[PDB]
């Protein structure tokens, strides 16, 4: 008996177990553990090759387990009924934190805590940098550990007190180290291996944002060009047929398609055969952020509307037409201002982005200077029908308008398909 | 519609980068209302209660200063009695009386 | 063929629909092989290559055979820059030299490789001789014209006589039809 | 062993360099605690101007 | 339209190939600017890169 170590469970009796349910579920220890809470079974290990044990009496359970894990961790883990049965209280961190100066007092608390040095301006800094990593403007990052090793790095690089200055530096620095991809694509726009034009106007390419699925999350444009065909109705996302396509980039495209064949009702199914590709892709692309893109791309392809270059399109539309709210919207549109930087900002560049994501604007301090001084834009629209009007610079409605347009070249491409077949039939 | 920068603008504004700032350390939980009172729950019927949150929101140490912060009477001495040369048990007595 | 092959395949298969609208659609079945290849392909660097050829089958207009083509190509009908262009260029000069320089073989790459063509010392002592030949094209309509040497505007262009061709394909599709019907 | 030594850790005051190509840490990243523990990002650009 | 040979030469002129060159050794990391300062910022906090 006198050579019987103690563990975890035998130390936390009379107060509580803290444990990480990875260390549980990877190594094997569930089982175990759950059966030590279940049935107050203890037993010391012991190495397999022993010669002989002690049968230890069964053992009365007086702690408490909190276990501590990532919600990913826990879907594995309430598989087993065991564990709904055991750990009745569920105590779940929010993601994020309202934003209120409630919020901001306290979170310079608890930095000043850690051992950090605030000035005002560090501590505001860091705030908003918290929000921006909410990707919201009313709510703040709950991460609290992300924002200390931030605060480190302005230590570090400031010299120890946290201001406003040294806020920035270090988030300059965090964005320069893992620049590399961003610069190496800028670099091939401006050699012209990737060529996308943010000058002038063309009929059926808008320049769609992307959002690499690697690294921090970087926007860049993605030139997306429509092709309108007479022929059978059949919207080809040469992506989705090409396998480059996912589930819900799918979906959009059949969401596009849905629009277009109902909007459009002269004639039987849709006189146009569009052709949506995302050149210089090479690449998945498997979400829903280009749908307005390609809807205003296919638009202006069946109507021959030329599109502005300056603007770059995104956000997800629905059926009836109407633009919905995609994620990472501050990454799209630093990355297209990045590339729009590089080639030269006309004066004109801009971005066309979901109404509903007003909220979501967090832009950094270049971005905002330029919206400032006019050289750079951001348009926010709700239907798709908005996105056409400005990104051709015309007005649906009236004569010479843009759905006027759209019919005539709906028209004319619904007469040449007659003109074959009447050709077929005489 | 073109959004003006008034619109666009969201970073707090600074009144003043200097004169370095003292505030209280906030509670354990701050702005985490439904895990600080599931876990007050939890510690006063002694349930099994578990912590989820997305990684880096230093679940692992406010819990630990959330519980430091507790009172519970005193562990008793938990000790192995052997009931044999081949039974042992785990006994708990008051403290001191080990 | 990779994803990307088909990427490319069907980028080409969406510039001739949308180029040709004289006819309700495109009137012909084009079938394009990489003959003796017998392995899998999986880069688009050949969609310039197989959109000039298609469009050359669809006019009956015979390319040059000196020439071979590198370079992907978009539905707007804009040659893409593409990787190894001087491998391939270097290739094409190696099987070139094998055969016995002609002195009017050449290569069709896209405007966009020039920063990236370091080509090796004999393709350009052979440039300077005049024995090897280096067209760069943004568009697969200059490449057209430089297979088939002949411009792509005005009578008697290779534009009229791909659009002749479709003609006549479209034709004798009617024809089929007509005569099946009645 | 029979009977083995617990012996009691240490505090660490190392700093870890790890070394690796970019689809090394690929593996690597997609571990969340990797990203709190290694803050620095040292990238090698692969041309040179 | 056809390249010239002077649009097709890169490599740089040989002046002279008799005399051995003598150069100092370069900075480490030299080219890689990124990666030096993001050791920089390493050293200088401790952190691990």
């Amino acid at each position: 008996v006198s050579l019987i170590r103690p563990g975890a469970v035998h130390r936390a009796q009379g107060g509580y177990l803290i444990l990480d349910a990875l260390s549980l579920k990877r190594e094997g220890t569930w089982e175990a553990f759950k059966r030590a809470l279940r049935n107050g079974q203890v037993e010391p290990v012991t190495e397999p090759q022993a010669p002989a044990g002690l049968e230890v009496e069964p053992f009365p359970i007086q702690m408490q387990v909190i276990l501590v894990g990532t919600p990913e961790a826990f879907e594995g883990l309430e598989e087993d009924p065991a564990f709904s049965e055991l750990f009745r209280i569920r105590a779940e961190f929010s993601p994020t934190l309202p934003a209120s100066p409630e919020n901001c007092t306290a979170l310079g608390g608890w930095l000043l805590a850690q051992g950090f040095q605030l000035t005002q301006g560090g501590l505001t800094r860091l705030y908003d940098e918290a929000r921006r990593m909410a990707e919201q403007r009313d709510r703040m990052d709950a991460r609290l550990v992300e924002i200390r090793a931030l605060a480190e790095e302005a230590a570090v690089l400031g010299g120890g007190l946290l201001t406003a200055e040294s806020v920035e530096q270090a988030i300059a620095a965090r964005e320069h180290r893992s620049f590399l991809s961003e610069e190496e694509f800028l670099r091939a726009v401006q050699e012209g291996v990737i060529r996308l034009r943010t000058t002038g106007r063309a009929v059926g390419e808008v320049n769609s944002l992307v959002v690499v699925e690697a690294a921090p999350y970087w926007g860049r444009p993605a030139r997306l060009t429509a092709r309108a065909a007479p022929g059978r109705d059949h919207l080809i996302s040469i992506d989705r047929e090409a396998g480059l396509g996912g589930q819900i980039f799918h979906k959009a495209v059949l969401t596009l398609a849905g629009y277009l064949r109902s909007r459009y009702i002269e004639h039987g199914s849709l006189p146009v055969t569009i052709s949506l590709a995302f050149e210089q892709n090479y690449v998945s692309i498997e979400g829903d952020a280009a749908g307005l893109a390609e809807l205003v791309a296919a638009l202006s392809a069946i109507g021959n509307l030329p599109l502005r270059q300056d603007l770059a399109v995104t956000g997800a539309v629905d059926q009836t037409g109407k633009v919905l709210a995609v994620g990472a919207i501050n990454a799209k549109v630093e990355g297209f201002f990045r590339v729009c930087k590089a080639l030269g900002l006309s004066g004109t560049q801009g971005v066309i982005l979901p109404e509903a994501n007003l909220a979501n604007l967090t832009l950094r301090a270049e971005v905002l200077e330029a919206v400032r001084a006019g050289q750079f834009h951001i348009y926010a629209v709700e239907t798709a029908e908005q996105a056409l009007e400005i990104l051709a610079g015309a007005r649906m409605e009236g004569f010479r308008g843009l759905q006027e347009k759209i019919r005539a070249g709906l028209e004319a491409f619904a007469r040449l398909e007659e003109g074959h077949d009447k050709e077929d039939r005489e | 519609m073109r959004l003006s920068y008034e619109a666009l603008e969201w970073r707090t504004p600074i009144e003043n980068s200097t004169e370095p700032v003292s505030l209280p350390p906030p509670p354990p939980f701050f702005g985490q209302e439904r895990a600080r009172e599931a876990l007050e729950l939890a510690i006063r019927g002694g349930f099994h209660a578990y912590l989820v949150g997305p990684p880096s929101l230093g679940k692992h140490e406010a819990l630990l200063a959330y519980l430091s912060t507790q009172s519970v009477e005193t562990p008793p001495d938990l000790l192995y009695v052997p009931l044999s040369e081949r039974k042992v048990a785990v006994l708990t007595l008051p403290s001191g009386q080990e």
